[PDB]
Order: structure tokens, then sequence, then C-alpha cells
RNA sequence: GCAUCUAACCUCGAACCCUGAAUCGGGUUUAGGGACAGUGCCUGGCGGGUAGUUUAACUGGGGCGGU
RNA sequence: UACUAAAAACACAGGUCCGUGCGAAGUCGCAAGACGAUGUAUACGGACUGACGCCUGCCCGGUGCUGGAAGGUUAAGAGG
RNA sequence: CCGUACCCGUGUGUGGGCG
RNA sequence: GGGAUGAGCUGUGGGUAGGGGUGAAAGGCCAAUCAAACUCCGUGAUAGCUGGUUCUCCCCGAAAUGCAUUUAGGUGCAGC
RNA sequence: UAGACGGUGAGAGCCCGGUACGCGAAAACCCGGCACCUGCCUAGUAUCAAUUCCCGAGUAGCAGCGGGCCCGUGGAAUCCGCUGUGAAUCCGCCGGGACCACCCGGUAAGCCUAAAUACUCCUCGAUGACCGAUAGCGGAUUAGUACCGUGAGGGAAUGGU
RNA sequence: GGAGCUGUCAACCGAGCGUGGAUCCGAGGAUUUCCGAAUGGGGAAACCCAGCACGAGUGAUGUCGUGCUACCCGCAUCUGAAUAUAUAGGGUGCGGGAGGGAACGCGGGGAAGUGAAACAUCUCAGUACCCGUAGGAGGAGAAAACAAUUGUGAUUCCGCAAGUAGUGGCGAGCGAACGCGGAACAGGCUAAACCGCACGCAUGGGUAACCGGGUAGGGGUUGUGUGUGCGGGGUUGUGGG
């Protein structure tokens, strides 16, 4: 997964550049991690894939 | 982030005081189990 | 907005086979192509006030016809061949 | 570093529920694994598997030889 | 080898080697998923050989593959 | 169409039977 | 002439799609086309190569050499 | 105020349709006005003083890898993406082409905003030192038709008493 | 509007209509099969098969007519599995979306042939094409702007600046901006500080408060702090309550 379910952050598109400066397309995927998030304490878990930026923030709970 | 721990956590602190942990311990063990909360407004309630 | 059977039944077929069947009290009608035997039965029975023994239907493709601008098809038709009860009164078709 | 732990995370182990029909899916519980793995970013290696290409000219034809 | 080659070519049963301990290896897919297989090493995949008989000698230097990690070399990172 | 069938469904009667 | 109970033939319905498929392997076959189908589009591709380039008259009128060249049937400059 | 144009049996201002010009709309739609309606204001102002608080975050900055700017990474500024790290709220923060000091400028990480700009499937009205049936649209004609192709697609020819 | 008319290939007829105003022209409405986003379900598009409700019909099954019946999203209500809180899910009711359109817009993905007399950097070209998504336009837009000692003052677009500064296997090529002249001009709304109202959470009973401020008593615990909602207020760079 390369899309965050909270902030919608997706992959960027750019180039891998060789020493000969040949540039081929590649992606910069967000650091998407699976979380089992809860809405209220003790509640049912829901599987999301969110970026480590949202995990570092308080956007999700476990 | 800093957590005010409501419960008593061994070699981590007693009730009420604020203690800083390495952010994985807090959000994967302390917050889920109600042992601690994040310090935003609780200082005024404690004092 | 109320429907009636005089619009399910369009016209009688006029042909030598039509007359041959008229001799034995069997009448062939041009009917609306989307109709079925049962509404033909009810329709004839309440239009001509007769007892319909059986209705036989045949779908007939329109004739394809050459013309100076191209080929055109005639209407596709549906015959209903209606045989009345053995003793029910013949319908008066006026010709 | 090593070991242990479990709570992240993982399980195509099991049971239950959505489910009326479900070898899908999800959730709950459990049995394990477990901060490993996988994944993101960075990074070395390897890489005709694939791709784009290059691979000179002279020459008593061209190649070979020579230049 | 449709349409100039039917063969001595391919396949084959048999052989051997290598891989694979199981959503295996391999393969198709970015993934999920699928085939493998509703199979489980007497199985599956790849390679070469090619019924059967008698056999299959020497070389591990090169290049691969397998294993090992004492030391040399080295990227990012850290460091400063 | 004639002769003779078979299948599904519907309604109305009659008979006796089971509840 | 070969096979003709078989690794058989065949119908119907379906699946695999282009660097892909499928191939008892011939680079075979994938709609009479295949060492990468076809169609449209980029597109009026590009071609130092071949061909073609349409009325008239008047004046003058070459070159096929040198130098350099991934150059030698091209081109630049010189010469004319 | 009409000599635009076309038609009419051959070059028509006065024959016809018209043309200049002048009128014209039940209704619908558009436009505008008046009402009705809706919303805002009827309590603040000035000064003093600067003791206190306020200005939008996983953002900026920094590091890596890229993209984009004249800039093809270069000393690379400004801007954008992903990864990591990760602030401060004005005695802050950003820019002024590395950077530092000073000075100048501005207040990022919320949103909305007319006009000048682009376009013409389509509707009217004109126009052409544009074409005139091998031309002009492929199509004056059955025209995206016939026909060709399994299909995507390709695609004509044919006007004049 | 005013005498012809029943469209056209396209003649022939036939049969009629029209000053009691036809044909014809404008506007509004009515009808509007089936397919198609196609949406009751299915399907080889234009076909097949329904369910429900209400009517019609039959002696009754048959049959006919009219509505409704896809999925997803949002909102509002009911219920709340494993399992308790609950949630997932489910029921109902309202709304909305879907698809198409010649060009123009914005964001994203993104070739090659070609040029470099080869070719990979580079070019072609952010082109073709594709994806998403509009609107009558769009995007941009109200300074974290430029500029450089006096300054300009949102954006867009046009002309210059300029094939310049530069940038380039410094090759092929690529190529600004400052600023100037014009078209047109326009600026606003959002948090907190802080303040009331309601909800939830924590604390205490003469500790204290509190009951609009001052003056006295009375009540004699509903204050205070906080998170969540509603409002005010503020919205600025000469910094702004
Ligand atoms: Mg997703
Ligand atoms: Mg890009
Ligand atoms: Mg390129
Ligand atoms: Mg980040
Ligand atoms: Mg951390
Ligand atoms: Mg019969
Ligand atoms: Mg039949
Ligand atoms: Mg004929
Ligand atoms: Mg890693
Ligand atoms: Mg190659
Ligand atoms: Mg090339
Ligand atoms: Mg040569
Ligand atoms: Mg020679
Ligand atoms: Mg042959
Ligand atoms: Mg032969
Ligand atoms: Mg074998
Ligand atoms: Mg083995
Ligand atoms: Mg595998
Ligand atoms: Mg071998
Ligand atoms: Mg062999
Ligand atoms: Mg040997
Ligand atoms: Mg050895
Ligand atoms: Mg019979
Ligand atoms: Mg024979
Ligand atoms: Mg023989
Ligand atoms: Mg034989
Ligand atoms: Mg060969
Ligand atoms: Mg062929
Ligand atoms: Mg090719
Ligand atoms: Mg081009
Ligand atoms: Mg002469
Ligand atoms: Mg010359
Ligand atoms: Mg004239
Ligand atoms: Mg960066
Ligand atoms: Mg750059
Ligand atoms: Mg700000
Ligand atoms: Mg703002
Ligand atoms: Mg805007
Ligand atoms: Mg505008
Ligand atoms: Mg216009
Ligand atoms: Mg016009
Ligand atoms: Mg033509
Ligand atoms: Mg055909
Ligand atoms: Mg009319
Ligand atoms: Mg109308
Ligand atoms: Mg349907
Ligand atoms: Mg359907
Ligand atoms: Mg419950
Ligand atoms: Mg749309
Ligand atoms: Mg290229
Ligand atoms: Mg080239
Ligand atoms: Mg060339
Ligand atoms: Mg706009
Ligand atoms: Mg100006
Ligand atoms: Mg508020
Ligand atoms: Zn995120």
């Amino acid at each position: 997964a390369a899309v965050c379910d909270i902030c919608g952050k997706g992959p960027g598109f750019g180039k891998s550049v060789s020493h000969s400066h040949r540039r081929t397309s590649r992606r910069w995927d967000p650091n998407i991690q699976t979380v089992h998030a809860v809405t209220r304490p003790g509640g049912n878990k829901k599987r999301l894939n969110v970026c480590t930026s949202c995990i570092k923030a308080g956007k999700i709970t476990r | 982030m800093k957590l005010i721990l409501t419960a008593d956590v061994d070699h981590l602190g007693s009730i009420g005081d604020t203690v800083e942990v390495k952010d994985g311990y807090g959000r994967n063990f302390l917050l889920p189990r109600g042992l601690a909360i994040v310090a935003s407004r609780g200082a005024q309630k404690q004092a | 907005t109320l429907a009636d059977p005089r619009d399910i039944i369009l016209a009688p077929v006029i042909s030598e086979k039509s007359y041959g069947l008229l001799d034995d009290n069997v009448y062939t009608f041009l009917v609306r192509p989307d109709s079925n035997k049962t509404q033909i039965k009810i329709a004839v029975e309440k239009i001509f006030a007769v007892k319909v023994a059986s209705v036989n239907t045949a779908n007939r493709q329109g004739k394809r016809k050459r013309t100076r601008t191209g080929y055109g098809k005639r209407k596709s038709t549906k015959r209903a061949i209606v045989t009345l009860a053995p003793g029910s009164r013949p319908i008066d078709l006026f010709g």
C-alpha cells in the first residue's frame, strides 16, 4: 500500500539517475504501515494503512 | 511526547508524575491499557 | 388511459389461405407483434363476443426490398390464427 | 551484542459472529511467531532477465592482413 | 517448418544431476491473488541424456554452483 | 385437420373416506 | 502413400494477446501477413539513398582538383 | 433614409421576394425597477502604561534522494515530492542566489474572489483578389452510405434536358 | 399569418381539409414503444423473466394497464453480532452520484520516431497519448512579493525586455527575470487571547466561594479547573486584541 487512509498521502513520481545521468522513472512511496486502530478505548480494531507521519502524530490510536 | 502516568508502572513511575518514554512503549503499551495519558492539560488538574 | 383489445387486433389477413380457413371458421388477424395467445384469446372473445377454442400465432419477417437508394425492409408482422368453438357463431367481418 | 518477555507487527493455525446461502473478506477470542519478518526511504552488491545503443575508415569488391 | 525440408530433427518410456520442508521451489501478477496442488520429497519444478545390453575413464587449474568466515577491501549511516 | 394419447395447472359438481 | 482404440479424430462452448501468448521446438503459429500481429494515433517519422520538379528567349559559363572529415557515392573551406 | 442581394424566359432601384427605414410579442425565457423579504448597527470612543497572553505543526528548518526553475547538482538560492529528524509565536519566523553580520522587505504551513485571457459541437447575421463536382469537407449524389475487414478500423464513386 | 393545403426523393393517382381561418411560423404543454449511464433480475443493446401495490379481465387459473423495486455516497432515525460497553452490520425515510459532449482549463502519469550527420547526457517534449476532474470559462489571485537607499504594491493576459543574462556531451540546442508600456482592476472570510450559554470529566463543604459592580443583609455546596459543542471578538506587517 502506498496511500495513507488518513492524510491521503500517496507516492511521488521522479527519476532514478545513474552515474551516466540516465534517468528512469521511479516512485517515492510513503512509509505506509498497517495499524489496527481503535476509535474509543477498548473498542473494536479496524485495519488501516497509514503513514509513519500520522503514526508519529496522534492521528491513530491502538 | 511526555506521558502523565495515572497507573503505577514499575521502574517507570508512580501515580500522577510525568515521565518521557520512547514513543513506541507509550503508544503501544501505555495509552492502550490506560496506564498513561499524554500531557496537554493535565498539569492544571494535578496542581 | 384505459386500454382496449381493438388495438391489440389490427386487421384481418386477406389472402387465399385466409379464405380457405374462413371456410372452416378460422380467422387470421394481423395483431400487435408484442401480444401473446392469451390476450389474443381474451381480445377476440370480447370484441366479437365469440368463444375462441385456440389461437395460433406466427411471426413473419418483413420482406427485404431493393430500391434505388438501397435495401429497405417492410414491417415485421404477427399473424394470429384464431379457431372458434365447434358451434360458436361466426364473426361478421363485412367482406 | 546475547537472552528473555509481549504490546507493535505477522500467521493460508483454530473456533465464533456479520451469515440468510460463504474454502472471500472483516471483526472477536484463542494458539503461535515476534520486535524478527515484511514494507517505506537511503545504501553497496549482483544482474543479457530486460532495454537503448555502439561496434571506424582506407582497400584494384568485401573480409583477412596491413595502415 | 499451414504455403519448397517429415528427417537422422522434436517427443518419448528409462537415466542422472540440481532445486524444493510447504499459501514449497518454480511461474503469472506492482500487489492481492492464482497455478504448482485440493499435491507434500516414492512429491513438484528445472537441466541434460534418451528403450534395452555392456559401460560411462582422467582433470576442481579457468568459469559457475555449494559451503566457510580468519583476515584484506568497501556503501549508506553514525562520527565530527 | 382426423383418429388416438400424454403432461402441468384452474374452476364447478357428485360420492364416500380421513381429521 | 502414413495413422486409422489412440500421445486418435472431431463438434459445441470457453481460456491464454504482442517483447506477450502458445509451441512433442520448425523461430513454428497467433484471421491467406510473424526474428515481435493488426489498427489508429505520434506522422507529412527519418532516409548522406533512388526517383520526380511543369512556359520562353538573351548574355556568360564551370567542376570532376587541394585540404579536412566516423570521411571516401556525403560535406565544409579553397580552386574553377 | 431603398442603386444590398436574389429570383423573374438574357446585365432589373421602379415585376417579385425584399432592401433603407419604421412598427411588432399571448406566453416563455432573459434583463432591470419598485415593493415584500432577509441580513447587519443602534453602543462605544479616546488616552495612558507596556506587567501578563494571542497569531493556524509532524508544518517550517535541517539531512538524504528526486523533480522543477536559464540553472544538465554546480558554491545551489527560491519552489515542489517522498524518507528521517524535527522547531519557535514577534526580544518569532521567512526572503533578499552558498554563508555570516548589518540593513531592507514580508508575515508560510486555512479558504474564497469579478474583470481583462482561452475555446466553438451549436444558434443568428454577414464576408471572402476562397473552391466550384478529380476542386471544395471523406461526404453537392444511399455518405461515414455502398463496399472492405472477425474486429479495432478503412472507406468510395455518382451534379447540369 | 391570411388562401391555399395534405413534408421530401417523386411522378402518378386516391381520398379529403380550408376565411366557422387550414397548411405554415413562434412559444409552452401533452403523449413519448424498446435499447442505451440503463438502474427489478437476466441478456448476444434494442430481448427474455419477474416481485410488490393498485386497478382491469376470467367461472378460475391464464392475461392486461399503471406505478415502485439496481448499486454506491451523504444525512436523519430504529436496532446493536461474536460480546458487555459498544462497534461492524442490518431496517426505514429523504436527498445525491453514475453517463454523454467538438474545442478551450486544471492536477497527475508520460513515449518514440526525430535532432545531435553515430549515440547514452541532452533533444524531440512535458509533445503524443493516458488518468482524474471541471466550468462557462478555468487556473492564478491579495505578498513569508519584488526591489535596492527616493521605490512598486493581489492576480491574469498582451507587447517589450530578448534570442539577452545565462544555460548546454558549453555539442545539438535550450532560454529567463528585473523592469517598462498596455487590457482590466477589488478585495474579503476563517483560530486563539479573551468572554458568556449548554454537555461531559475532576475537586470541597464553612475549605471556600458563589448569587452583574459598589453599598447591607440574606441564601447558606453548586463554585472552580478542564475537554466538547453554540455564539461573540478578532483577521493584521507602521505588526495585529
Ligand atoms: Mg487504497
Ligand atoms: Mg515528474
Ligand atoms: Mg529520454
Ligand atoms: Mg516528512
Ligand atoms: Mg520513534
Ligand atoms: Mg392447436
Ligand atoms: Mg409458434
Ligand atoms: Mg426481388
Ligand atoms: Mg528496511
Ligand atoms: Mg540487447
Ligand atoms: Mg533511437
Ligand atoms: Mg570500408
Ligand atoms: Mg582486397
Ligand atoms: Mg512446408
Ligand atoms: Mg513436405
Ligand atoms: Mg523423464
Ligand atoms: Mg532430489
Ligand atoms: Mg513463492
Ligand atoms: Mg546439469
Ligand atoms: Mg539427444
Ligand atoms: Mg564423464
Ligand atoms: Mg577450487
Ligand atoms: Mg386431436
Ligand atoms: Mg489409406
Ligand atoms: Mg503400410
Ligand atoms: Mg492401417
Ligand atoms: Mg534455424
Ligand atoms: Mg498466417
Ligand atoms: Mg521490435
Ligand atoms: Mg513529431
Ligand atoms: Mg561562351
Ligand atoms: Mg563549395
Ligand atoms: Mg442584383
Ligand atoms: Mg529536502
Ligand atoms: Mg533542480
Ligand atoms: Mg501565519
Ligand atoms: Mg492568509
Ligand atoms: Mg480561487
Ligand atoms: Mg476571469
Ligand atoms: Mg463567438
Ligand atoms: Mg452561418
Ligand atoms: Mg470530392
Ligand atoms: Mg461485415
Ligand atoms: Mg404549430
Ligand atoms: Mg413543443
Ligand atoms: Mg435492465
Ligand atoms: Mg443489465
Ligand atoms: Mg453488545
Ligand atoms: Mg462527468
Ligand atoms: Mg531518443
Ligand atoms: Mg541522431
Ligand atoms: Mg541522419
Ligand atoms: Mg476560479
Ligand atoms: Mg506592469
Ligand atoms: Mg469557535
Ligand atoms: Zn498519513
